[PDB]
């Protein structure tokens, strides 16, 4: 769950790119 | 990178900037 | 100048908007 | 669309998408 | 209240249609 | 291009923090 | 696709739609 | 007015005031 | 000018604004 | 602290200028 | 057109994220 | 500087961080 993580947790930079294509 | 919790559309910004060309996928309910 | 690449921050704001718990998928390309 | 609280400006963009060129009103006071 | 309800509550499509001119 | 689109949605915005409680009206003609 | 449609041309809300789901 | 007036020129805060109340 | 609190990107957008040409600095831990 | 004071209390735009150069 | 003024808008953005509590200085010109 | 180099031609995150700190 992207939102699950990044918006209720903190996503370093390094977790959000596990959701570019 | 800014170290915050990214909702709503600040999160799809976040990932406009940080995917670049690759493009992403957003799936707030998968 | 860059204005395809400040559409497309409008473009997926706006999907995020439209499309709520579908999701979408953003591909610069094909 | 979305099934969230829409707030501040992101409510305003909400209104500026979804109205299109009926264009709209914004009177948080009323 | 635009602000009381779409802010607060939830507003379908059809209810943020109610502020376009 | 659809710079006249995108700079109203930069104006609107604008607008929300600039009028406040006051609000404002956006109508794309008259 | 959607940049090349609704870059060049103002893509409704409804116009949008298509690239949801 | 406004799009015709602020988007070929910038307005700034005091000039976008205009467009309030 | 609105009068509600202002963070993340919003207080950025705002001092974007309110500033105009003079510019700003934004230094959220100082 | 800007962030302290604009965004956890409220500024009027006298205060918001303060960060302008 | 006032596309620097709305490619400026999007830059602050931009650097807000990437700079996170780092942040920035932003001067239209020098 | 920043709207010269980065409003003529698109700055990744990695080409923006040069005017962080
Ligand atoms: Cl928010
Ligand atoms: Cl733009
Ligand atoms: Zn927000
Ligand atoms: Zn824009």
């Amino acid at each position: 769950g992207l939102l699950e993580q990044c918006c209720h947790s903190i996503c370093s930079l390094y977790q959000l790119e596990n959701y570019c294509n | 990178f800014v170290n915050q919790h990214l909702c709503g559309s600040h999160l799809v910004e976040a990932l406009y900037l940080v995917c670049g060309e690759r493009g992403f996928f957003y799936t707030p309910k998968t």
